[PDB]
């Protein structure tokens, strides 16, 4: 998964 | 009153640019993203005509972020998803430096304003690690708890860094004595995926809350909260200047909000489940960069 902030 | 809306001065149609960012004069700006190549283009020729990059630098992973040198015209760092942070020069398509102390994807790099030879990080390894282009080894590491979304220099001084953190906290450091943060600002209520400075005390914040905020970073103080946007999952840009801020949303719209007024003061919707993935305003103009999920990016102005 790509520009998915952690959560 | 000011201003109403984003005119759309310049598309250039298309994978996600996770970075859009102008060099030192804004005259030219680079773009990249999951493509994994550095693309540089200028300005004027993007405004004036009916396209090409004028420099295409090929990488070794995904790229998350893009800082031009604010002294050395030509130099630009990236960070990627395998914690490589690279200096590149534009011209030659040389990496001048390297660093791979990183152990996870590099979220974020920065290049000092005032010690343009300086230049900062933050990955998901938690750490933040500070770099000077003259040496192949980091200068500062800080050992964080949380995952590092975004490291930001003060715009005037090169002894204090903003740290957007998994945490939902924006740690902000003193170089000088890393022991302790000057100061840890709490209010969002999910992980801090951009901090930038509108000035040296004035410094904004994204969110996965769906909220912008600012802070006084001489007096340690809450400001403002600013909603309207949707961002509740990605990376979606935050940009701000002396007085707009400037983000994405995972509605495919550019949210511009005034620092004094919490609800936006225009938006414009970029034309499907896409989301803005970057944003650079041009200085303080009212020009700005903005680019989407999909790759297209657009030259947008705000205007009455």
């Amino acid at each position: 998964r790509y520009a998915v902030v952690p959560d | 009153t000011r201003y109403s809306r984003l005119r759309v001065i310049a598309e250039i149609r298309h994978n996600i640019v996770s970075s859009i960012e102008f060099d030192r004069d804004d005259e030219l700006f680079a773009t990249a993203g999951v493509s994994r190549c550095i693309k540089v283009f200028d300005f004027s020729s993007v405004v004036n005509e009916p396209q090409c990059p004028i420099v295409e630098m090929s990488t070794r992973s995904k790229l998350s972020c893009l800082s031009w040198n604010k002294h050395e015209k030509n130099h630009i760092a990236s960070s990627d998803y395998e914690g490589i942070v690279t200096v590149w020069d534009v011209t030659t398509r040389q990496s001048l430096m390297e660093y791979e102390e990183h152990e996870k994807r590099a979220w974020s790099v920065d290049f000092s304003r005032t010690e343009p030879s300086m230049l900062v990080s933050g990955s998901d390894d938690c750490k933040v690690k500070v770099w000077c282009t003259r040496q192949e080894a980091s200068v500062i590491n800080i050992d964080m708890k949380a995952n590092i979304c975004c490291v930001k220099y003060n715009p005037g001084s090169s002894n204090y860094i903003a740290v957007g953190s998994a945490d939902h906290h924006i740690h902000y450091y003193d170089l000088r004595n890393i022991s302790q943060p000057l100061h840890v600002f709490s209010g969002h209520k999910k992980a801090v995926s951009y901090v930038k400075f509108l000035s040296n005390n004035e410094l904004a914040s994204a969110s996965t809350d769906s909220t912008l905020r600012l802070w006084d970073v001489k007096d340690n103080l809450p400001v403002r909260t600013f909603r309207g946007h949707t961002n509740e999952k990605n990376f979606v840009g935050l940009t701000v200047n002396s007085e707009y801020l400037a983000c994405g949303s995972e509605t495919n719209e550019v949210y511009v909000y005034h620092k004094e007024i919490t609800r936006p003061v225009t938006s414009h919707r970029f034309g499907g489940s896409y989301f803005i993935s970057a944003v650079c305003w041009k200085s303080d103009s009212p020009t700005m960069l903005t680019a989407n999920s999909q790759g297209t990016i657009k030259v947008l102005v705000l205007a009455a």
